[PDB]
């Protein structure tokens, strides 16, 4: 009976809750008590990457930590030389409504996606010398929210149709599709080991997936609104979630429960972009109040604010060496912090 | 005889106070916008530039008058009025052509017409007003040359002096005013066409007449007889300062009323007062 | 109908309930150990010299 | 990708000739364009360079004033207007493309070339190795020396390696003194110290027979070397 | 300087890219972006055909003004969570079906189709982003609306309706209801039009609506309003 199945599901949820409570012998805040505080963390805008003429909905850092791609509503993908302000490429987009952008680890490809429901993979190292789209991945019934490159042939795409998928670039087909989120998926984070990847959706739940299996391993709850941003802890055994309820949450895959809630009374706007530092000591978050508050993961005490954007910080990325932070916002300007 | 002169003295001090109030209001509002990082548009930047020019002109003329009345002896030195005329000419040219450039911004943005170069102007109005300022600079060179020539013609030999400098200044100030006249008429014509078009389809203008009541009164006070019936020099200087006050003093308040942002700032200030 | 969806949800819950979970003490200890082990190599946390910084 | 050229042939001294370069297979507007000439039995020499959008135009000392370089982006063609020709200009000219951005591969493609016959401070490079016989399966090191250090403050060395097979056009081997070009086998490797540079071939075959050239891009009066000939 | 030849050439390439970006931005400024929204049947196909996947963009020129429609009916997701991408569009071409006062959804038969239409209209008008983004209301399907209103009265959809069964009175009341749903009337405007399938006057009306959005945006940029 359907009622019997629902009762069994409720009993299983209660068992999961009981196990999670039994695992919570001590809180992370209590453990992080004798730790030396981070102090006042303050950076200035080292570089102001300007040239975008619309709101910047996405930005990714290359593996070299020098080339950065930015997606804006103007219909242009710009590859920036962060060291010396330069536009290596200005890729025109068929769909100006782009919400995600991804730089391949090898640096040869860049992806963009949005309301077109298509992940367009652009080839940069072409003999013709102009950026051309290698493949247009189609099959998602909802808007593209986040894409991340596993390699030159594999990409994982999160969409608003409550599904995520692993794509094969040369064939253009979905090798594996991930299903189980109730609401629209907005952000996905690839683990540093690349075996797993976690994604946050509108159902206030984050789910850790296996790219070679296709089944959800663990689901994490705790938020009261849509999870807008997600990023993996550099260890790869934890991750952080930004949601519209003005609080960040750091979950752990070895305990499947929340560890710390990064909330302040002053901030009421939600988090649009979440990114960790190199050591995980800094949980940089992009809020809708035209600010980017630098948090401390171990102690939920604010370390600093990245004021300087006239509009909402929509994207936030940290380099592979931890040298710089990009805070692309709706003010049509990207800023590099250090 | 003297009661009217005291009335004009009070009129001039009140005009100076009103000019300070207005120009300082624009300057302080734009300084608040600048210090707080609030968005600064081309309109408000021109507002504060024109307010600085107007406060400079107002301070120049009123301080020179207070210099004159306390000691007419140092007012009666030829080099003094030469320098004063030159400084007034440059500051007046700045103020009037800044107001004309603001009008040009309004005409290029608000109005809709048919011209290929019109779109270029509308998308580069900053460069268009900069070109207007280059024409302003060359016009200022020509104007200062002519007024200098008249000054030397006077030095070689003050009703004739008054005729010369008022004639030259009026002829050389009406050109930006006439251009703004035609431009405002075209803008109003475009707005009327648009409003009629959707009558079929389905604060600036009032404040302009409010200002021009006083403008016409002041102009009738001095300008009519400055070229027809020469008056006493004691009456000549006082009326000359009255004209130096007329436009830059009250037109600043009219500019406050025309712009919504300064209007909201003034409403906030009034609320703070109570 | 939705009975298949309920069965799939129950199967997923069984899969998610059999996972091995360590106590949050060890989890927090591991996270703290990672944070302190890479504290030196974090320009954002510990500022770098101006010469080493390529964003002067 | 092709960069064929036209014009050429016999010309009288003091005359004028125009050398064209038809471009196909690549977005010609995006690449800055070069002219490198090779005299009958001597090394390569840089003549002129025109940039993307023709904003930057540089000439060599010998061709300054006499020659002018121009490009027609809509026509995808490159021009070299040559006036007052002398017996020094007798050479078969090459049309070379070079795109310039972070991590680009300048001088990646070289045209076949057109033969010209005229009737009868700058950085220097020495390649004293001249002619050295090689055997298949062996390994050689080609040596190039620069008078001025090519290590710029940005951290990039600006030495390029080119290979000219007998009868063929030069082909890029190494750019930025370390980076391997596109399509060249991985056996070729490049290393240097700033003023002294070497190129290593792990294993040689019949396709490695030719003469090797080293170039700089630090200061735009570009100069080649004498050449390292590899026989068999 | 301290810039190598390749560095200077890359800087010049960046300058050319900025020049192209500025040219494209100037071209896009003259462009007008319209968000085509609707509820129920919404008759939006008629407007798409007359006035000329997850998103569609029908571009058309009318009187030297480039228009860009964006129909998002196939999105089928949380409208709030991608509606922020359309903050800055010139206007919204909302499309209600005047003849859905009797038609009802397959599910939730209690709630009429046009009640859901007004619910979505109240959602989009009073949205947090589109406080000043005016809405070009399109009351389409007028012919069979008149046909139905001949037999069935408008009271069956609104008990508050007290008027003659004539087309004009019912149409006026529906327009008044939709305009009364505009809570923030001091910032944005509602432009209403009954779809005229004659000589393509709908394109014209959208042209006038867009011209006023442009004019009032110029006034706001100039501070006169
Ligand atoms: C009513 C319209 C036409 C405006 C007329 C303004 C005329 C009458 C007024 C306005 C300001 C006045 C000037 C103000 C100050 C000076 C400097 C002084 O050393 C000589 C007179 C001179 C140069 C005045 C001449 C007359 C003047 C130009
Ligand atoms: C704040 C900006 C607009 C400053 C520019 C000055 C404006 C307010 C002034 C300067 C010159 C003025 C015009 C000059 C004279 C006339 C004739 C009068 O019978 C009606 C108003 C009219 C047509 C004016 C309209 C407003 C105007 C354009």
């Amino acid at each position: 009976e359907l009622d019997q199945l629902r009762q069994e599901a409720e009993q299983l949820k209660n068992q999961i809750r009981d196990a999670r409570k039994a695992c919570a012998d001590a809180t992370l805040s209590q453990i992080t008590n004798n730790i030396d505080p981070v102090g006042r963390i303050q950076m200035r805008t080292r570089r102001t990457l300007r040239g975008h003429l619309a709101k910047i909905y996405a930005m990714h850092w290359g593996t070299d930590s020098r080339l950065l791609v930015s997606a804006s509503q103007d219909g242009k993908l710009i590859i920036w030389d962060s060291y010396t302000t330069n536009k290596v490429h200005a890729i025109p987009l068929r769909s100006s409504w782009v919400m995600t952008c991804a730089y391949a680890p090898s640096g040869n490809y860049v992806a963009c996606g949005g309301l077109d429901n298509i992940c367009s993979i652009y080839n940069l190292k072409t003999r013709e010398g102009n950026v051309r789209v290698s493949r247009e991945l189609a099959g998602h019934t909802g808007y593209l929210s986040c894409c991340r490159f596993l390699d030159d042939n594999q990409i994982v795409t999160s969409s608003g149709d409550t599904t995520c998928a692993l794509w094969d670039i040369e064939t253009g087909q979905q090798t594996t599709t991930f299903t189980g989120h109730t609401g629209d998926v907005m952000s996905l984070s690839l683990a540093p080991d690349t075996r797993l990847f976690v994604s946050g959706a509108c159902d206030a739940s984050a789910k850790l997936w296996d790219v070679r299996e296709g089944m959800c391993r663990q689901t994490f709850t705790g938020h009261e609104s849509d999870i807008n941003a997600i990023c993996f802890f550099p260890n790869g055994n934890a991750f952080a979630t930004g949601s519209d309820d003005a609080t960040c949450r750091l979950f752990d895959l070895r305990a499947d429960q929340e560890l710390m809630t990064y909330s302040h009374d002053n901030i009421i706007c939600g988090i649009t972009s979440v990114s960790f530092s190199k050591s995980g000591r800094l949980l940089l978050a992009g809020y809708d109040d035209f600010n980017c508050n630098v948090w401390d993961a171990l102690k939920a005490d604010r370390a600093g604010v990245l004021a300087g954007h006239d509009n909402r910080v929509s994207c936030l990325g940290v380099t592979d060496d931890g040298m710089a932070v990009a805070t692309g916002s709706w003010d049509s300007f990207l800023k590099i912090w250090n | 005889g003297g009661v009217i002169k005291s009335i004009f003295t009070f009129v001039l001090i009140v005009e100076f106070i009103i000019g300070n109030l207005g120009n300082s209001f624009i300057a302080l509002v734009n300084c608040i916008d600048w210090v707080k990082g609030r968005k600064i548009s081309s309109v408000d930047r021109i507002l504060t530039a024109l307010a600085i020019s107007r406060i400079s002109l107002v301070w120049l003329i009123f301080g020179s008058w207070c210099v004159s009345v306390f000691f007419p002896a140092l007012f009666a030195t030829e080099k003094m009025f030469r320098m004063l005329t030159n400084i007034w000419t440059v500051i007046n040219h700045f103020s009037v052509w800044l107001a004309t450039g603001l009008g040009t911004f309004y005409f290029l943005k608000i109005a809709n017409f048919s011209n290929s170069i019109f779109l270029y102007l509308k998308w580069r109005v900053k460069k268009v007003v900069l070109v207007l300022l280059l024409v302003t600079s060359v016009f200022l060179f020509l104007n200062i040359a002519l007024i200098n020539i008249h000054i030397n013609a006077s030095i070689n030999g003050f009703t004739r002096f008054s005729s010369l400098i008022v004639l030259t200044s009026t002829v050389f100030i009406f050109i930006p005013f006439t251009l703004s006249l035609a431009m405002f008429l075209l803008l109003i014509f475009s707005m009327w066409k648009h409003r009629k078009k959707m009558q079929h389809t389905v604060r600036g203008v009032k404040s302009v007449i409010t200002f021009f009541l006083l403008y016409a009164i002041f102009s009738l006070s001095f300008f009519i007889s400055v070229w027809t019936s020469e008056r006493l020099e004691e009456n000549l200087i006082i009326l000359s300062q009255v004209m130096g006050m007329a436009y830059p003093s009250c037109h600043s308040c009219v500019l406050i009323l025309g712009n919504k942002k300064l209007r909201q700032a003034s409403l906030s200030v009034l609320l703070w007062l109570r | 109908a939705s009975i298949a969806q309920a069965r799939k949800l129950v199967e997923q819950l069984k899969m998610e309930a059999n996972i091995d979970r360590i106590k949050v003490s060890k989890a927090a200890a591991d996270l703290m150990a990672y944070c302190e082990a890479h504290a030196k190599e974090d320009p954002l946390l510990t500022p770098v010299p101006a010469s080493e910084n390529p964003f002067r | 990708v092709q960069l064929v050229e036209s014009g050429g042939g016999l010309v009288q001294p003091g005359g004028s000739r125009k050398l064209s370069c038809s471009a196909s297979g690549f977005a010609f507007s995006s690449f800055g364009m070069h002219w490198v000439r090779q005299a009958p039995e001597k090394g390569l020499e840089w003549v002129a360079y025109i940039s993307s959008g023709s904003g930057t135009i540089y000439y060599a000392d010998t061709v300054k004033g006499r020659f002018t370089i121009s490009r027609d982006d809509p026509k995808n063609t490159l021009f070299l207007q040559m006036t007052s020709l002398r017996s020094e200009d007798t050479a078969m000219y090459y049309c070379v493309r070079s795109i310039y951005y972070y991590g680009s591969s300048p001088f990646d493609f070289w045209g076949q070339g057109t033969t010209l016959t005229v009737s009868s401070s700058d950085i220097v490079m020495t390649q004293a190795t001249s002619s050295v016989p090689v055997t298949p399966g062996e390994s050689v090191s080609i040596s190039c020396r620069s008078s001025k250090s090519l290590l710029h403050s940005n951290g990039n060395t600006y030495l390029y390696w080119f290979l000219q097979r007998p009868g063929q056009s030069p082909q890029l081997l190494i750019y930025r003194m370390s980076n391997l070009a596109s399509g060249v086998p991985d056996r070729f490797s490049g290393s240097g110290s700033g003023t002294a540079f070497t190129l290593t071939i792990s294993r040689l075959e019949a396709e490695d027979v030719g003469v090797y050239y080293c170039m700089q891009h630090l200061e735009y009066p570009l100069t080649f070397g004498a050449g390292t000939k590899l026989e068999l | 300087c301290t810039l190598s030849a390749e560095d200077k050439a890359a800087v010049e390439r960046s300058k050319m890219i900025d020049r192209n970006l500025r040219e494209d931005g100037e071209k896009a400024a003259r462009e007008v972006k319209l968000l085509l929204l609707g509820a129920g049947e919404s008759g939006k196909s008629t407007i798409v055909k007359q006035m000329k996947t997850g998103i569609v963009e029908t571009h058309f020129t009318f009187k030297d003004l480039h228009f860009k429609m964006f129909d998002v009916g196939a999105q089928r997701s949380e409208r709030k969570k991608w509606i922020h991408c359309f903050e800055g569009v010139t206007a919204i071409i909302f499309c209600v079906a005047l003849s859905d006062y009797d038609l009802v959804l397959a599910e939730d038969e209690e709630m009429n189709r046009m009640h859901e239409s007004m619910k979505l209209f109240d959602s989009i008008c009073n949205n947090k982003w589109f406080t000043d983004t005016s809405i070009i209301l399109f009351l389409n399907k007028k012919d069979l609306f008149e046909e139905k209103i001949k037999k069935s009265p408008l009271t069956i959809c609104y008990p508050e309706y007290a008027g003659s069964n004539t087309y004009e009175e019912a149409a006026a009341y529906i327009q008044c209801q939709f305009e009364d749903l505009n809570k923030r009337k001091d910032t944005k405007e509602i432009y209403t039009h009954f779809t005229c399938s004659t000589d393509t006057k709908n394109v014209q009306f959208v042209f006038d609506a867009v011209t006023d959005v442009i004019i009032k945006n110029n006034l706001k940029d100039c501070g006169l309003f």
